[PDB]
C-alpha cells in the first residue's frame, strides 16, 4: 500500500508505489475510490481517480489490487444500469439509502442474492474444453432467455466437475477445469480487463442491415449488424433521440447503451420509457429493458469515468457477441469521451495534438471502433455474434472538423452527419443528406436482392432526385425561379415532398415512431413512381402548372402514406400502398388523357 | 447480366481457392524448413546438455562463460547463479576467475563473487552461470540454453548457406 | 460452382503430390548437414569470447 | 430523531500557518502544510487584517497551492496566517434563507443575522443517482406563448435564455419568473447574480418585491465589482440552497443564474491563470464538465416532491450560437431561448427567436391531459410554417415578391402575422397554453388543410 | 562468396527500470547505453515486448514500447538489451506471406528462415548511383495513365480524405499496374479489418497473393509499432527490388497514422512540436520512409511506391500531405466532391500532380500526343472550373462561348473519362483516344496548347 503525494483534479500521484503496473485498477483514498495508473516516475505512480477527488488527503493510503480495470460479464447484466465504473445505480440508491452516488461504493458488480436456473451444456465431465466454450445457460429473463454461459476466454483444460442442473447464485461454484494438474473452479461470472478486447475465432464481413427504422438512415445510409458508425452534430441535432430510436426499435437482440457524458434525465427516460415498450421479437410481447443494460456516467459524474463507462460499454457489449446475440451498442456523446480524455492529459501536463486532445486520442478511439464487427464466438459451438457501434460525436460549436469527429470519420464505415440547420425546423431525424455516406450499400446488395429487390435502385434513385434538386436550388436561391424547366420545377417539387414527408420522420408520434424496412419500401417505390409519372405526363406534353392541381390529390396521398402505420401488419401496409400506387396511376392517366 | 456477374463472382472464386490451395501446399514446403531446422537445435540441445556431464571438458568453459559475461558487466562485486551440480566447481574457480577478471578487463580485480542459493532449474538449464550485479538487478543470462537461443535467433542465415546453396535469386 | 467444388478435392490432391518430393528433398539436406551443423553450433555455444567492452 | 446534527456537535482546532511560499497571480502556494486536503476552504489574514477565503487545488507534498477568491493583491509572505479550517466550502442553509438576500459568497449584506444553519452543505455538490432522477412531464404554464406553445418548459427543466449583450433576458426572465406555475395543479426562487451590473441586480431585487416573490426568493448578487473569482463559488452555492430546499424540505425552487457568461469567463480567468489545457476560444477545456456541474443540479429525484428548474441566463459574446459558452451549454442543457437581436431590432417583445430555441421536456409533458391534444402536431406545424417563411423572406430579398409562389405569399402571410401577433406579448400579460394553442390554430388557418403536411389527419379532422 | 558470421552475444538484463509513460520506458542505469537499440521487456506476466532505445544519457535510454506500454511494472519488468538496431530476417521465400506489424508472421506459416538480416533503418543510396526512372507504368486508371502517369520508380502517393475509394483505386492500380509481373508489398498502418480484408481479398482473387508480401498493422494493433511497420516493409521492399533483381510496387497506406504514431511518440518526449503538434523532424522521418523509391544503376529493380495517405479533412495545408509533397514526386488527389458526385475514381487532376510525367509522357516512348494531350485537358479542365464558378456567381448566360464548351468539356470529361468502372484496364492508347474524343468539342483554334503539328496531325 502506497500513500497520497498530490492531487491536483482527477490525478493523484501516490509515492511509496514501487512494484505497480500500467493500468494497474488502485483503490486511492481512505474511502477506497477506484483509481487506474497511467504514469509511473520511480517510486510515485500517478492515479487517474474514477471518483470525487475532492476530500482527499496526502497520506491517504492506496492499495494496489493487482488486476486491471474489470467489468464482471455474466447473467444478471441485462435490465440493469451500471456508473462508469461496473456498479449497479440501483444497488448503490438501495445500500445509501440516499439520491447521491456516495464515494467509494464498492457494491458487487452482479446481484449475488438472485439465483438462476443454470441448465447444463452439451459438455460432459472429462471433455476438453477450450476459451469461450459454453457449459450451460441461465435463465436471466423472458426476452434473454437461455444466458449461455461462456467459459472465460484465456482459460482451457478439461472438466474436473461440472454442477448438475438447479439454481445457483454467482457465488456457487459451477464447473471446475483441471490444467496441467492445477484445478480452477469457475463460476457463473468471470471478470475481465475492460481495455483487452474479447478474443473471437475470426471477424466476418457484415452482410446484414441494422434496420434502424427510421426511413432515412435505412433508405439511403445503411448500417450493416456489425459496422461502426458515427453520429456528428451539434446540440439539439437529434443525436440522442437517433440513438435511442435505434436501441428501442432495432433488430438487434441485445442493446448496451452508454450514456458517456449525457444528461441525467436522459437516462431518467430510458428506465421510464423502455419497460414501457415491448419487442416483437421472440414471439411475445417481452419489454425492451429486458435487453437493454445501460452504463450510465452523466456529464457531471467524474471525468475520468467516462473512459471507464465507454470501455465497460463495449466490453459487455462484446460479451454478448460472444454469446452469440447480435449487440449494438451505443456510445452516447462519444465526444465526451475526448474531452475526458484532453482534461486528463491537461491534468498530466502532456503535450497536446490538434486542439488540447492528446496525441493518442486518434488511436484510442481507432481500437475502441475496431473492437465492432461480426465474428465467430472462440469455442464450440459455432456461434455467429455481431456488435454493432452507433456513437455520437458531439463536435465543439456544430463544426465537423473537430478532432474528435475527424478522428472518427477517419475509422466508421458509416458517417449519419447531422444538420442544425435542418434540425432548427423541426425537419428531423436532420440528416444532412449531403455529407452523410454509408460503405456498407455495395456490402448490403446480397441482403437487398434477396429481400426487397429494388430498394437499391430506389435508394440511388432517390439520392439523384434530391442532389439534383438540391444543385437546382441553390441556383435558384441567387437566380431565381423562373428559368427553371418543367422537368426543373418537378424535381424541385418531388425533393420537397421526399424532404417534407418521407425523410423527415417525425419521431415520439405513433404511426412514424417506427416505419420498418417493408414500409420503407413500399413509401420509396411510391414516392419514386410519383416522381418517374410526373415527369412522363410532363414529356407527354402536359404542363406541370395544370398537373399540379389536377393530381393535389395524388400528391397528398403520397405525402399522407406517412401516416399508415406499420401495427397494422406489412400485409395491409403493403395492400394500401398497393392500393395508393393504383390511385396514382389512375389519377395521372385521367389527368393526361 | 446477374448471370454474367454471378459466372464472374464463381470464376474469381475458382483463382481465390486455387491460390489458397497453393498456398497451404507452399506454407507446407516452408514448415518443413522450420521444423527440421528445429531438429538441428532439438539435436544441438541434447549435445550441450552432454557437455555439461563430462565435467573435466567442461570445467573450462564454465570458467569462461564465467568470465565472458563478468567482462561485460563490469561491475566490482558480482552474484553467480548457477545450478546445484556446478556450486562445487565454482567454489574452487573462484579464485582463478577473479584474477582473469582482473587480467583481461585491465582494471583491478574482482572485490568479491559469490554463488547465490538460487539454484538454477535443472530441467531447463544444462549449464552456465546467470551472472547478475551485486543488487541481482543487471543480470545476464549466459546458460547454456539461453546462449543457443542467441546462436538460433542470430545465426540463420549462416544456416541456411551450410544447408542449402544460396538461392538462385539473390545477386548484388 | 458444383462442377469447381467437385475439382478442389482433386486439386488438393494434386498439390499434396507435387510438395511431397520437396518434403523428401528437405529431409535429405537436414540428414545429410545435421552433423556439420550441429558440429558448428556446438563448436560456437562452447570456446566462448572474453572482450570487455569497446568503449571501456 | 436528527442525530446527525449532534455527531457535528464538536469542536477542532486549525492551523494557522504563516509559511507562505510564494504567490503568483490568484494562486498562493504553500509550504510545510501538515497533511493538506484537496478542495479545503482556507480563511488567509492578511497583514492589514483583511480576511481572505481560499481553496486548495493541488497538495504537492507538503505544499498547497491555494487560490484565493478575492484575489491576492496584499499578501506578504512574513506576514499573512493561513488558517486550515480541515473541510471543504459548505454554506450553512435553512428554510430562513428564503426571503434574505446574500452576497457572492453567502455572507448576507441586507443587515441581517448570520444564517441559523440547520446544516452544512458542501457547495460542489454531489451528482444525483442517475437511477433516482425522475423524467419531468409536469409542464409549466409559462405565460409566455413563444414558451409555452413552442420549445416547452417542464418542472424539472433546465432551460437556460440565450440573448446578445442588451436584449432584455432579465425582462424575459423576470415575466418567466413572475407566471410560471403548473399547468394541471408557488415556486420558491433561488437567484445567483453573476458579474451583473448593479441596474440588473436592482431591476431582479426589485421586481421580486414588485411582485412579492422576495417573501420566497434568496439572493446571491456577485455584481461586477465583486472579486472576479467569487462568481465560481456562488452558482454552487446558490445550487446548493436550492438543492437543500426542494430535495430536502419538498420546494419547488426556480433556480435563476443570471450572466452564466461572467461565470464562463470566471472559470477562463482561472484556468489562464493555472496555464491548463486552453479548450477552445481560451475556455479551460474542463469547461464541459464545469458547467455539467452547475446545470445538472437540476430536475426531480424519486421519492421526493420536491424540484429544482433552472433558467441560467446567458449572454452569448457577438450574439454567436457557435461560442463555446452557449455551445457547451445547449450540450449540457435540455433546451435554450434564443432571444433574437433581429427580433428586438423589430420591436418585437418578447424578442424569441423560436427556430434555434428548443426544449428537450417537450416530447413529454403534452398531450393527453397534460395539454390539449393538438399541442404536440400544432408546435412542429408552426416551426415548419415559420422556416418556410423565413426561407421565403430571403427569397423575397434576394429576387423580389413576384417570384414568391402562392405558398411562400401565404407563408409570408403566416410570418409576419406570427411574429406581430403571436410572439408579441405584453410584460405583464400571460397566456394559458390553451389559449396560446387557440391563437396558433387561428395563424394556422391560413393555410388549408392539404398544406398542413405536419398535422395528423384526425387533429385536423378534430381542430381545424 | 557469402559471408556469415556463427557468433553468440551475451545480452543484459536490466530490472533497473526507472519511469514508464505513454509509448515510453525509461531505464535508470545502463551499462553503455547504445542508441537505436533493441530491447525485449519481459512483463511479470511473462510476455515479452519489443522496444527501440529513442533517446541516452550517462545512464539512462528512453525506450519506446512497440506493443504497448500496457502492464509494465517498475519492480518486475526487466529489459534485455540485444546490442543491434531492428534487423528484419528477410528471404525470397517472404513473398506470398502475410506478417503483423512488428514483421512477425499472421498467417499460420513458421518464422520466416532467414536469408539475410537487413537493417530496417536502411542505408542511404547514393544519387550517384541512383536512375532517373523514365519508363512508364500503365496503371490502367484514365486519370493517372493519362494526365498523371506514373514511372516505374517514382513514389507518388494517393492524398485521399477519410471515407473516399482509395483503397478500392490502390488495389485497382495494383491489380493493372503493368507497363506501357510487379511483387508488391503491403504495409498496412491503422487500417480497419475491413480495409485490410478488402486489399487481401483484392490481391487474392487478381493472383497478387502468390506474389506479394504484406505487413497488416490493424487499427486493433498497437500505436507504435507503425513506426517499424513501414520501416519493415520498404526494407522489405529493398531486399527484393535490389539484392533480387525483382520489380516492386510498395503500398503504404495510412500514412497520416504513421504521422499520428510519430506524433504520440514525439509528444511523450515533450519535444519542440512543428505545426499541428507534429514532431520537427517530421519531414526527415517521412523522407526516410518516402525517399526509399527509384530505381539503381547495378541493380534491375525498382520500387514504386504508393503510399496511400488520408489528408484529414481533406486538406493539403496539413502537415502530413504538406511533407509528403514536398517528399514525394507529385500526388494523386481524390476529391470527395467529386466522389460525392458518383465519379469513380474521384481523381481530381487538378491538384494532381506527377513530376515524372515530363519524361516518361511519350515522343516514342508511349505516344507523340500525350504530353500535349494531357496539357490540353489539365487546362481546359481549370478552365472548366472556373466557369463553373462564373455561371454559379453571376449567372449562366453571361458565361462567353468558350466558357460553355468549356462546362460542355467539364461534363462529358467527369463524366466519360474519369469516370471508369473498376476491375476496367483501359490502355494508354485507349485513354488518349477519349481524351482526344473529347477535346475534339472545342474547334482547332481554341487548342492553343496543343502544339501545332501534332494538332494538325491528330484532330
Ligand atoms: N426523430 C425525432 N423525432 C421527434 N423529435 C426529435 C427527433 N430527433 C430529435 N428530436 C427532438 O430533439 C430533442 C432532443 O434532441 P437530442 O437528440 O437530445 O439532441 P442532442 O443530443 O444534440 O442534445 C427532443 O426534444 C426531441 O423532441
Amino acid at each position: 500500500y502506497g500513500a497520497i503525494y498530490s492531487v491536483s483534479g482527477p490525478v493523484v500521484i501516490a509515492e511509496n508505489m514501487i512494484g505497480c503496473a500500467m493500468y494497474e485498477l488502485v483503490k486511492v483514498g481512505h474511502d477506497n475510490l477506484v483509481g487506474e495508473v497511467i504514469r509511473i516516475d520511480g517510486d510515485k505512480a500517478t492515479i487517474q481517480v474514477y471518483e470525487e477527488t475532492a476530500g482527499l488527503t496526502v497520506g491517504d493510503p492506496v492499495l494496489r489490487t493487482g488486476k486491471p480495470l474489470s467489468v464482471e460479464l455474466g447473467p444478471g447484466l441485462m435490465e440493469t444500469i451500471y456508473d462508469g465504473i461496473q456498479r449497479p445505480l440501483k444497488a448503490i440508491k438501495e445500500e445509501s439509502q440516499s439520491i447521491y452516488i456516495p464515494r467509494g461504493i464498492d457494491t458487487p458488480a452482479l446481484d449475488r442474492t438472485i439465483k438462476w436456473q443454470f441448465t447444463p451444456g452439451k459438455f460432459q465431465v472429462g471433455d476438453h474444453i477450450s476459451g469461450g466454450d459454453i457449459y450451460g445457460s441461465v435463465f436471466e429473463n423472458s426476452l434473454i432467455s437461455s444466458h449461455k454461459i461462456l467459459l472465460p476466454p484465456r482459460s482451457r483444460g478439461t472438466i474436473t466437475w461440472i454442477a448438475p442442473a438447479g439454481e445457483y447464485t454467482l457465488d456457487e461454484k459451477i464447473l471446475e477445469v483441471e490444467f496441467d494438474g492445477k484445478k480452477s473452479d469457475f463460476t457463473l461470472y468471470h471478470t475481465w480487463p475492460v481495455r483487452v478486447p474479447r478474443p473471437v475465432t475470426e471477424k466476418l464481413s457484415a452482410d446484414y442491415p441494422l434496420l434502424t427504422g427510421q426511413r432515412v438512415l435505412d433508405a439511403l445510409f445503411p448500417c450493416v449488424q456489425g459496422g461502426t458508425t458515427c453520429i456528428p452534430g451539434a446540440f439539439g441535432c437529434g443525436k440522442t433521440v437517433i440513438s435511442q430510436s435505434l436501441s428501442k426499435y432495432s433488430n438487434s437482440d441485445a442493446i448496451i447503451y452508454v450514456g458517456c457524458g449525457e444528461r441525467g434525465n436522459e437516462m431518467a427516460e430510458v428506465l421510464m420509457e423502455f419497460p414501457e415498450l415491448y419487442t416483437e421479437m421472440s414471439g411475445t410481447k417481452e419489454p425492451i429493458m429486458k435487453r437493454t443494460t445501460l452504463v450510465a456516467n452523466t456529464s457531471n459524474m467524474p471525468v475520468a469515468a467516462r473512459e471507464a463507462s465507454i470501455y465497460t460499454g463495449i466490453t459487455l457489449a462484446e460479451y454478448f457477441r460472444d454469446q452469440g446475440k447480435n449487440v449494438s451498442m451505443i456510445a452516447d456523446s462519444s465526444s465526451r469521451w475526448a474531452e475526458a480524455l484532453r482534461e486528463i492529459s491537461g491534468r498530466l501536463g502532456e503535450m497536446p495534438a490538434d486542439q488540447g486532445f492528446p496525441a493518442y486520442l486518434g488511436a484510442k478511439l481507432a481500437s475502441f471502433y475496431e473492437r465492432a464487427g461480426k465474428a465467430v464466438a472462440l469455442g464450440s459451438p459455432d456461434r455467429t455474434g455481431s456488435v454493432s457501434i452507433v456513437a455520437a460525436v458531439s463536435p465543439a460549436g456544430g463544426d465537423f472538423s473537430d478532432p474528435v469527429t475527424t478522428a472518427t470519420l477517419g475509422i466508421t464505415q458509416v458517417f449519419w452527419g447531422l444538420d442544425k440547420k435542418l434540425a432548427q425546423r423541426k425537419h428531423f431525424p436532420s440528416i444532412n443528406t449531403s455529407v452523410s455516406y454509408s460503405k456498407y450499400t455495395n456490402v448490403l446488395n446480397k441482403f437487398y436482392d434477396s429481400n426487397y429487390p429494388e430498394f437499391p435502385v430506389l435508394r440511388d434513385r432517390m439520392k439523384e432526385i434530391l442532389s439534383n434538386a438540391e444543385e437546382l436550388e441553390q441556383v435558384v436561391q441567387l437566380v431565381g425561379k423562373s428559368a427553371l424547366s418543367d422537368s426543373d420545377k418537378i424535381t424541385l417539387d418531388v425533393a420537397t415532398l421526399i424532404k417534407e414527408d418521407f425523410l423527415q420522420q417525425n419521431g415520439y408520434s405513433t404511426y412514424d415512431a417506427f416505419c420498418p424496412i417493408w414500409k420503407t419500401f413500399d413509401m420509396m417505390r411510391a414516392f419514386i413512381s410519383y416522381h418517374d409519372e410526373a415527369q412522363k405526363a410532363v414529356a407527354n406534353g402536359a404542363n406541370w402548372s395544370k398537373l399540379a392541381d389536377s393530381t393535389g390529390d395524388v400528391k397528398h396521398a403520397v405525402s399522407s402514406s406517412k401516416f399508415f402505420e406499420p401495427s397494422r401488419g406489412e400485409k395491409e401496409v403493403h395492400g394500401e400502398f398497393e392500393k395508393l400506387l393504383s390511385t396514382m396511376q389512375e389519377r395521372f392517366a385521367e389527368s393526361t388523357d | 447480366g446477374n448471370f454474367k456477374s454471378k459466372l464472374k463472382k464463381a470464376m474469381l472464386s475458382q483463382q481465390i481457392t486455387k491460390s489458397t490451395i497453393a498456398n497451404k501446399m507452399r506454407l507446407k514446403v516452408l514448415s518443413a524448413r522450420e521444423q527440421s531446422l528445429d531438429g538441428i537445435f532439438e539435436e544441438t540441445k541434447e549435445k550441450l546438455s552432454g557437455i555439461a556431464n563430462n565435467r573435466d571438458e567442461y570445467k573450462p568453459i564454465l570458467q569462461s562463460l564465467i568470465v565472458e559475461a563478468l567482462l561485460k558487466l563490469l561491475e566490482p562485486k558480482a552474484i553467480v547463479k548457477a545450478l546445484e551440480r556446478d556450486v562445487d566447481l565454482i567454489e574452487s574457480m573462484k579464485d582463478d576467475i577473479m584474477r582473469e577478471y582482473g587480467e583481461k578487463a585491465q582494471r583491478a580485480p574482482l572485490e568479491e563473487i559469490v554463488i547465490s542459493n538460487d539454484y538454477l532449474n535443472k530441467d531447463l538449464v544444462s549449464g552456465g552461470v546467470v551472472v547478475s550485479n551485486a543488487s541481482d538487478k543487471i543480470e545476464i543470462n549466459n546458460t547454456l540454453e539461453e546462449r543457443l537461443k542467441l546462436l538460433s535467433e542470430e545465426a540463420l542465415p549462416a544456416i541456411r548457406l551450410e544447408l542449402y546453396g544460396p538461392s538462385k535469386t539473390r545477386k548484388f | 460452382e458444383q462442377k469447381n467444388a467437385g475439382g478442389v478435392g482433386e486439386l488438393e490432391k494434386k498439390a499434396e503430390a507435387g510438395v511431397q518430393g520437396e518434403l523428401a528433398e528437405i529431409k535429405k539436406i537436414a540428414e545429410k548437414k545435421k552433423d556439420d551443423v550441429v558440429k558448428i553450433l556446438i563448436e560456437t555455444v562452447i570456446k566462448p569470447s572474453a572482450e570487455v567492452h569497446i568503449n571501456a | 430523531n436528527k442525530k446527525a446534527v449532534e455527531q457535528g456537535f464538536n469542536v477542532k482546532p486549525r492551523l494557522n500557518y504563516n509559511t507562505v511560499s510564494g504567490v503568483n497571480g490568484p494562486l498562493v502556494i504553500l509550504e510545510k502544510v501538515k497533511f493538506p486536503r484537496y478542495n479545503e476552504i482556507v480563511n488567509l489574514t492578511l497583514p492589514d487584517g483583511t480576511v481572505r477565503q481560499g481553496q486548495v487545488l493541488e497538495i504537492r507534498g507538503d505544499r498547497a497551492i491555494v487560490q484565493v477568491f478575492e484575489g491576492t493583491s496584499g499578501i506578504d509572505v512574513k506576514k499573512t496566517t493561513v488558517e486550515f479550517t480541515g473541510e471543504s466550502l459548505r454554506i450553512p442553509v435553512s428554510e430562513d434563507m428564503l426571503g434574505r438576500i446574500f452576497d457572492g459568497s453567502g455572507r448576507p449584506i441586507d443587515n441581517g443575522p448570520k444564517v441559523f444553519a440547520e446544516d452544512y452543505l458542501d457547495i460542489n455538490g454531489s451528482p444525483i443517482n442517475p437511477y433516482a432522477r425522475i423524467y419531468p412531464e409536469e409542464m409549466i404554464s409559462t405565460g409566455v406563448s413563444a414558451i409555452d406553445t413552442m420549445n416547452s418548459i417542464a418542472r424539472g427543466q433546465k432551460i437556460p435564455i440565450f440573448s446578445a449583450s442588451g436584449l432584455p433576458h432579465n425582462e424575459i426572465a423576470a415575466q418567466i419568473c413572475r407566471q410560471a406555475g403548473l399547468v394541471r395543479p408557488n415556486f420558491s426562487i433561488v437567484f445567483a447574480a453573476m458579474g451583473v451590473n448593479l441596474e440588473t441586480a436592482r431591476f431582479f431585487k426589485q421586481d421580486f418585491e414588485e411582485n412579492g416573490s422576495l417573501e420566497r426568493t434568496s439572493l446571491f448578487l456577485n455584481l461586477a465589482n465583486d472579486p472576479t473569482i467569487e462568481r465560481i463559488i456562488t452558482p454552487r452555492l446558490a445550487l446548493t440552497t436550492a438543492e437543500y430546499l426542494a430535495y430536502q424540505t419538498e420546494r419547488h425552487v426556480l433556480t435563476i443564474l443570471t450572466d452564466m457568461s461572467s461565470y464562463a469567463d470566471a472559470l477562463r480567468e482561472v484556468s489562464a491563470a493555472r496555464e491548463e489545457v486552453p479548450g477552445r476560444r481560451g475556455y479551460p477545456g474542463y469547461m464541459y464538465t464545469d458547467l455539467s456541474t452547475i446545470y445538472e443540479r437540476a430536475g426531480r429525484v424519486e421519492g421526493r416532491n420536491g424540484s429544482i428548474t433552472q433558467i441560467p441566463i446567458l449572454t452569448m459574446p457577438n450574439d454567436d450560437i457557435t461560442h463555446p459558452i452557449p455551445d457547451l451549454t445547449g450540450y449540457i442543457t435540455e433546451g435554450q431561448i434564443f432571444v433574437d437581436r433581429q427580433l428586438h431590432n423589430k420591436g418585437i417583445y418578447p424578442p424569441i427567436n423560436v427556430l434555434p430555441s428548443l426544449s428537450r421536456l417537450m416530447k413529454s409533458a403534452i398531450g393527453e391531459g397534460m395539454t390539449r391534444k393538438d399541442h404536440g402536431d400544432v408546435s412542429n406545424q408552426l416551426y415548419a410554417k415559420y422556416a418556410i417563411g423565413k426561407d421565403a423572406a430571403a427569397m423575397k430579398a434576394v429576387v423580389g415578391e413576384e417570384a414568391l409562389s402562392i405558398e411562400d405569399k401565404l407563408s409570408l402571410e403566416f410570418l409576419e402575422k406570427f411574429e406581430k401577433t403571436f410572439i408579441t406579448q405584453g410584460a405583464y400579460e400571460d397566456r394559458t397554453v390553451f389559449e396560446s394553442l387557440d391563437q396558433a390554430w387561428s395563424l394556422l388557418r391560413i393555410y388549408p388543410k392539404e398544406m398542413l403536411n405536419r398535422i395528423s389527419p384526425k387533429i385536423l379532422d378534430e381542430f381545424y
